[PDB]
C-alpha cells in the first residue's frame, strides 16, 4: 500500500496505519523509498488528502 | 549515436515512471481507468503525447517541467507560465500552521524537480526563480536562508548562487 494507504486506513484505522509507519520508515534493509514514503506519511500523512492531527 | 538513442530512452521512460507514480498518488484517478497505467507501462511515448495527454490533463506541473527540460524547450514564457502554476497549486493545499511544514514541503516539491532541471539554465532561470519564489513564501512565516537553503540543496553552487544574488 505504500504508494496508496488510505486502503489500509479505512479497514485498519488512522492509528494503525500510523504505528505501521512507523516501524516501516525505522524497519532494517527496507529500500530508501519505503522508509522514507513512510517517515512522509507518518509525518504528513496524505496531503490533501488525510490530514494528521490533534482535535479537540 | 546507438547511445544517443539509448540515454533519450532512459530519459523518456524514467518520465512515464514518474508520472505512473504520480497516477497512484492522485485521488482524482479511477482505479478502473487503469487504461491509462496500461499505456504507461506498455511503451515509450511521444513527448507532445506525454506533455498534453498527461501532464496538462493531470496538472503534473513537476513532469511537465522536467519533459520540457528534455524536449530542451527554451521559451521563456512559457516556462515560467507552467513555474507560476505550480505554485499556485501549492498554495491552493496549503492551511496555515503548516508553515513550517508546507515550508519542509515546499522545499521537498522545489529541490527534487530542481534537481532534474537546474543543469540548465532555460527551465530552472535561477536569477528569475529566486525572487519569484521568495516572493511566493513571503506570505508565509520566514526565517533567513529557507529560500537560498533550497537552491543549495537543489545542486546549485555556491559560488553560482552568490553572484547571481549579488547582482
Amino acid at each position: 500500500l505504500l504508494v496508496e494507504i488510505e486502503r489500509f486506513f479505512k479497514l485498519h484505522q488512522e492509528d494503525q496505519a500510523c504505528a505501521t509507519c512507523l516501524i516501516l520508515a525505522c524497519s532494517t534493509c527496507d529500500r530508501e523509498v519505503s522508509a522514507w514514503a513512510t517517515r512522509a506519511f507518518f509525518r504528513y500523512g496524505g496531503e490533501a488528502q488525510m490530514r494528521f492531527t490533534t482535535l479537540p | 549515436e546507438f547511445l544517443h538513442e539509448l540515454e533519450e530512452k532512459m530519459e523518456v521512460a524514467r518520465i512515464q515512471l514518474q508520472i505512473q507514480e504520480t497516477l497512484q498518488r492522485q485521488y482524482s484517478h479511477h482505479s478502473s481507468v487503469q487504461d491509462a497505467v496500461s499505456q504507461l507501462d506498455s511503451e515509450l511515448m511521444d513527448i507532445t503525447k506525454l506533455y498534453g495527454e498527461f501532464a496538462d490533463p493531470f496538472k503534473l506541473a513537476e513532469c511537465k517541467l522536467a519533459i520540457i527540460h528534455c524536449a530542451g524547450y527554451s521559451d521563456p514564457i512559457l516556462v515560467q507560465t507552467l513555474w507560476q502554476d505550480i505554485i499556485e497549486k501549492e498554495l491552493s493545499d496549503s492551511v496555515t500552521l503548516s508553515s513550517s511544514d508546507r515550508m519542509h514541503a515546499l522545499s521537498l516539491k522545489i529541490v527534487l524537480l530542481g534537481k532534474i532541471y537546474a543543469g540548465t539554465p532555460r527551465f530552472f532561470p535561477l536569477d528569475f526563480i529566486v525572487q519569484f519564489l521568495e516572493q511566493q513564501v513571503c506570505t508565509l512565516n520566514w526565517d533567513v536562508g529557507f529560500v537560498i537553503q533550497t537552491m543549495n540543496e537543489i545542486g546549485v553552487p555556491l559560488p553560482r548562487l552568490l553572484e547571481v544574488y549579488d547582482q
